[PDB]
């Protein structure tokens, strides 16, 4: 042994590494989050109908014994490409789209668009799943109803109605992967919406069920 | 308007223009003499034994 | 701010029984090393025992072992000490010490103030001689004081654990060079150390009247921890 | 009046690239055509410090040479002992996103910082036990990507506002504040004097400031992407930044022009952190391929490679002695070689 | 005679080179990519280990006695081969289990199970498993004969002794194979029930679990099933076997060993990058 206490200091040193090991186990039943979009988009009334000043804003929720992070980093006004690499290994990608993307700011729906395929092309999100909200879909009612949707793909061919409408324009979004290891879930959210955590839960219970079953070679 | 920024930029560049510039040679000849200077004193490029490594 | 406080001592009949206390309040108790000294009506000090943060390693001196338990409470963060089986030979003044350990932290640092107890009538040490006993000083006049050993201090990582402390009369402890020629915290700039191996020298410069006592040196290499006869100083 | 001004700026920097021009009569590589190679530098691991538990992005030596402290994600700014490879302190952080660290020369305080844009100071020599934290200057308006200590009353920093300031740590208040920048800036190093400092930003730019007067004095353009680490030599008239396109370059303060470029057509990923040797004949950089360099500085040639992580190295920093180097990656592990 | 001899040797040494390239494949896969390195790989690199060792050493010599015709080395060298033999076979079958236990405790408990298994109780685990079927088969497969004081084995053959007795043997076959397989089928199927969709032309998720945990437990069941089988009805009555079905038996549990690299080692598309080499 030749210590010479010298031997009080390895004890210490024994005592932080089991307190580290302890505070890393009690961190790993938190999800973390990470949400985006644009404004005018509905972001924020997710957030507000998720039940309860410059750098990260977080809206610090728990549902049914699983502790959710949902990290808000619209604030960050500065280079994007200079601090996503630290976002990377959340659960999951939240992203909020505005069904009335119907007139310029280019329409606001071709904007939605090509952000959404530069954020799921990303080299660091590539095996990051993401939970699509489609917000605002008591509008879209009605202004699909006065005004077509020609306006915004002009190689529409079908029926102008509501689900036919929709199916396109969720089709449209989900058709930017090229990942085999991910997967987009999809959501029609109103204005005002009864359950919308419920749908969180769900689908990143079904993002860490895949994940595990990756890493154990069974999948 | 951008008028201050335009005499700002043209102040900031005729402050930079008056400093001495010494020629490329010396400014590489000290930088050679410098390195091959403390060549004994730099245990990395040159290997130390195990002696007195404090790592091993 | 930082105050070691005891209490439990007394008159006790030989054989009976007692139970010492050390409430903390100032410092972070939980993270402490926490020993017990204790000090004879007339002569120097001797280690107890002592307990680690965790308390995980105990230790008892020779002569208390088997009849003396140490323990800590750091949730309500109080020091004990139980004794059993008293002696006519345990009859002193027991003290509190606090004792952090890491990479250039500061030991035997703080010490308590002490309760008396008396009692009525009913070999691989390493042993430190102070050759010194008593010299007259005069203030603005320079002197050393020495204490050796028997066996060399110096451990092959190259530190050197000889401690100096000073008691003057009246009072507590205090630490004054540790391990073996650092300078404590609080302590003037007079004060310097030097030594190797087993002789040892403590420096004083420009003394005056506030530094006049008794000085002790430990030994802290492996337990148990042995102290000195200690020099005393008096104005000549 | 805006076009005459604009003219006036480029005529002058015209004057500055004529000047630049006349100025250099030879390269480095000319002059340095006789020297001896250094040859296979092979260094080996020598401690491997497995504490963290999420990806490092910072670490800083002590002034000793033999203290050591790093900073992740995980939320712990955990300093360790390099001899013993022991845990001598864990600071919990209240920001879990970090990406800068420092440990004071003097040795009793260490600095922090990141997305929350708020630089903490924190004691390590407390009277009553454990670390507490000192300061919590709030002053930028972006994150902050590199802080470093004057002394153990100020400290400098680097945002990503475009600016860089000096703090004076007991009162908190932003004593000067450097403007000129474009972008991001990213790094920053200071003179073995510590009177003067240099900081790369993310346009492409390298300027040389001066700590007193709070002005900048030389600007420096020679890279194609945005800069993410600097360093000076240890003589203090020369640093070499690393950049995003794969390559680094030395350049020096009076000859006001770049020297050398640390290139090869095999390495295409980019340089995350930059750090000479005690003598200045060895350049190490980490790099996003997963592995280490280490460059001839006098010859533009490579001389070993530091590989052993699986992930981007983060962090890198020899020693105060030269004895030892240190680097960090995102595998959450940090690595010791001679 | 002329032709069959050969023929077999040429078939166990094809069987053999396949099981000892699958293996070292194995082998310095795991270790040269830093990606395929990872905690749940060393029972992995365990199983390898142990299919390497049989099938080298195992399939080569009873490949030579099945041949020749009779023992050439002695009991000495007999007990010895059987002990290790047994021994490695056992070690395979708990590396199996371990996998098995893992993936269950990973998928059940998705969250907190992989941050509470550190990497010293995957080397637990493997410790476990080779010290427990070393235990359960070397003492007394060597100290049989000394024990009950009188030795049987007949100097023309090289078997097992205590087959004659009734309760050991079936101990050691009851536990080896059918503890195993009953707890892996088990696991297997509560790991395929909870792995279905519980949302609201690509295969799905639960399909290819499906596969691979059928062809996992089919791999096993039906290479290991004669020879355990056999065993039971000999050692009540010995007449009933006939020579030749226990050599394809003994062959069939070495066969087992070559196709571990392909259904465990094989499902992770790193390996069949890597393997384009
Ligand atoms: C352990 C066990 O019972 O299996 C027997 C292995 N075999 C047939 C290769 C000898």
């Amino acid at each position: 042994t030749l210590s010479a206490e010298d031997k009080a200091a390895v004890e210490r040193s024994k005592m932080i590494e089991k307190n580290l090991k302890e505070d890393g186990i009690s961190a790993a039943k938190d999800v973390k989050l990470l949400l985006l979009g644009a404004g005018e988009s509905g972001k924020s009334t997710i957030v507000k109908q998720m039940k309860i000043t410059t750098g990260i804003v977080e809206t610090h929720f728990t549902f049914k014994n699983l502790h959710f992070r949902l990290f808000d980093v619209g604030g960050q006004r500065s280079e994007r490409k200079k601090w996503i690499h630290c976002f990377e290994d959340v659960t999951a990608i939240i992203f909020c789209v505005a069904l009335s993307g119907y007139d310029q700011v280019t329409n606001r729906m071709h904007e939605s668009l090509m952000l959404f395929d530069s954020i799921c092309n990303n080299k660091f999100f590539i095996d990051t799943s993401i939970i699509l909200f489609l917000n605002k879909k008591d509008l879209f009612g009605e202004k699909i109803k006065k005004s077509p949707l020609t306006i915004c793909f002009p190689e529409y061919t079908g029926p102008n109605t509501y689900e036919d409408a929709a199916a396109y324009i969720q089709a449209q979004f989900e058709s930017k992967n090229r990942s085999p290891n991910k997967e987009i879930y999809c959501h029609m959210t109103c204005a005002t919406d009864t359950n919308n955590i419920q749908v969180v839960f769900d689908a990143v219970t079904d993002i860490i069920i895949a994940n595990n079953l990756r890493g154990c070679g069974l999948y | 308007a951008s008028i201050a920024q335009a005499r700002k930029l043209v102040e900031q560049l005729k402050m930079e223009a008056n400093i001495d510039r010494i020629k490329v040679s010396k400014a590489a000849a000290d930088l050679m003499a410098y390195c091959e200077a403390h060549a004994k004193e730099d245990p990395l490029l040159t290997p130390v034994p195990a002696s007195e490594n404090p790592f091993r | 701010d930082v105050q070691l406080v005891e209490s439990g001592g007394g008159l006790v009949q030989p054989g009976g029984s007692r139970k010492l206390s050390c409430s903390a309040s100032g410092f972070a108790f939980s993270s402490f090393g926490m020993h017990w000294v204790r000090q004879a009506p007339e002569k120097g000090l001797e280690w107890v025992a002592y307990i680690s943060s965790g308390s995980g390693t105990i230790y008892y001196a020779d002569t208390v072992k088997g009849r003396f338990t140490i323990s800590r409470d750091d949730p309500k963060n109080t020091l004990f000490l139980q004794m059993t089986s008293l002696r006519s030979e345990d009859t002193a003044m027991y003290y509190c010490v606090r004792s952090i350990y890491y990479y250039g932290s500061s030991p035997f640092d703080f010490w308590g103030q002490g309760t008396t107890l008396t009692v009525s009538s009913g070999g691989s040490d390493i042993v430190m001689t102070q050759a010194t006993s008593s010299v007259p000083v005069t203030p603005g006049e320079s002197v050393s004081i020495s204490c050796r050993s028997s066996k060399s201090l110096l451990h092959s990582n190259g530190n050197t654990y000889l401690y100096w402390f000073l008691q003057r009369p009246g009072q507590s402890p205090q630490l004054l060079i540790y391990r073996m020629s650092n300078l404590a915290s609080g302590v003037p700039d007079r004060f310097s150390g030097s030594g190797s191996g087993t002789a040892f020298t403590l420096t004083i410069s420009r003394l005056e009247a506030e530094d006049v006592g008794v000085y002790y040196c430990m030994q802290h290499l492996e337990y148990p921890l042995t102290f000195g006869a200690g020099t005393k100083l008096e104005l000549k | 009046e805006l076009d005459q001004l604009r003219q006036e700026a480029e005529q002058l920097k015209n004057q500055i690239r004529d000047a630049r021009k006349a100025c250099a009569d030879a390269t480095l590589s000319q002059i340095t055509n006789n020297i001896d190679p250094v040859g296979r530098i092979q260094m080996r691991t020598r401690r491997t410090l497995r504490g963290h538990l999420a990806k490092i992005y910072a670490m800083h030596w002590g002034t000793d040479s033999r203290l050591l402290v790093s900073a992740s994600q995980d939320g712990k700014l955990i300093i360790w002992d390099s001899y013993t490879t022991n845990k001598v302190h864990a600071i919990p952080l209240r920001s879990s996103w970090v990406m800068t660290c420092a440990y004071a020369p003097s040795g009793n305080y260490v600095a922090c910082g990141g997305l929350d844009n708020i630089c903490s100071i924190y004691n390590l020599k407390t009277r009553e036990g454990n670390v507490r934290v000192s300061r919590e200057l709030a002053g930028h308006t972006g994150y902050l990507s590199c802080c470093r200590f004057l002394d153990d009353n100020q400290i400098v920093t680097s945002s990503g506002d475009t600016t860089c300031a000096l703090w004076d740590i007991e009162t908190g208040q932003q004593t000067t504040t450097f403007t000129g920048h474009t972008g991001d800036v990213m790094s920053l190093s200071l003179a073995p004097d510590t009177r003067l400092f240099v900081s790369g930003a993310c346009d492409a730019s390298a300027k040389l400031w001066d700590v007193r007067e709070g002005m900048c004095r030389q600007t420096f353009t020679g890279h194609e992407s945005d800069i993410n680490a600097i360093c000076f030599f240890p003589n203090g008239n020369a640093f070499a930044t690393g950049s995003d396109d794969a390559t680094c370059r030395l350049f020096d303060l009076r000859a006001d022009q770049e020297l050398m470029t640390y290139s090869h057509d095999n390495i295409i990923c980019g340089i995350t952190s930059v750090s000479f040797s005690k003598s200045g004949r060895l350049l190490l950089a980490g790099y996003d391929d997963f592995n280490c360099n280490v460059w001839d500085a006098l010859k533009a040639d490579r001389a070993g490679v530091l590989a052993g992580h699986d992930n981007r190295v983060s962090c890198l920093g020899v020693t105060d002695d030269g004895m030892a180097v240190a680097t960090g990656s995102w595998d959450s592990f940090l690595k010791i070689w001679n | 005679k002329t032709f069959e001899v050969v023929f077999i040797v040429l078939v166990a040494g094809s069987l053999s080179l396949v099981t000892i390239i699958g293996n070292i494949l194995v082998m310095v896969s795991i270790k040269v990519n830093r990606h395929l390195q990872t905690v749940n790989n060393y029972f992995l690199f365990s199983l390898a280990c142990a299919d390497l060792i049989i099938g080298v050493f195992s399939m080569n010599l009873y490949t030579l006695y099945t041949v020749i015709g009779y023992w050439p080395l002695g009991p000495v060298v007999c007990d010895l081969w059987l002990a290790l033999d047994y021994v490695v076979s056992n070690a395979s079958v708990m590396n199996l289990l371990i996998i098995s236990f893992d993936r269950y405790f990973c998928v059940t408990k998705p969250l907190t199970y992989p941050v509470k298994r550190t990497t010293k109780m995957a080397g637990m685990m493997i410790a476990a498993a080779w010290v427990l079927s070393f235990i359960l088969w070397a003492p007394a497969i060597l100290f049989w004969q000394f024990i009950v004081g009188v030795r049987t084995v007949e100097d023309g053959e090289c078997y097992i002794q205590f087959f004659s007795n009734a309760a050991v043997t079936f101990g050691t076959a009851i536990a080896a194979f059918y503890l195993p397989v009953i707890i892996m089928t088990v696991l297997y199927w509560h790991i395929s029930r909870a792995s279905k969709s519980r949302i609201k032309p690509p295969p799905s998720r639960e399909k290819k679990v499906t596969r691979t945990i059928l062809a996992i437990l089919l791999a096993f069941i039906i290479t290991w099933a004669p020879y355990n089988v056999m065993v039971l009805i000999n050692t009540f009555c010995a007449p009933c076997i006939p020579n030749t079905v226990w050599t394809i038996g003994y062959w069939l549990c070495y066969i087992n060993s070559t196709i571990n690299p392909a259904c465990y080692a094989l499902c992770n598309a790193t390996f069949k990058k890597t393997f384009k080499h």
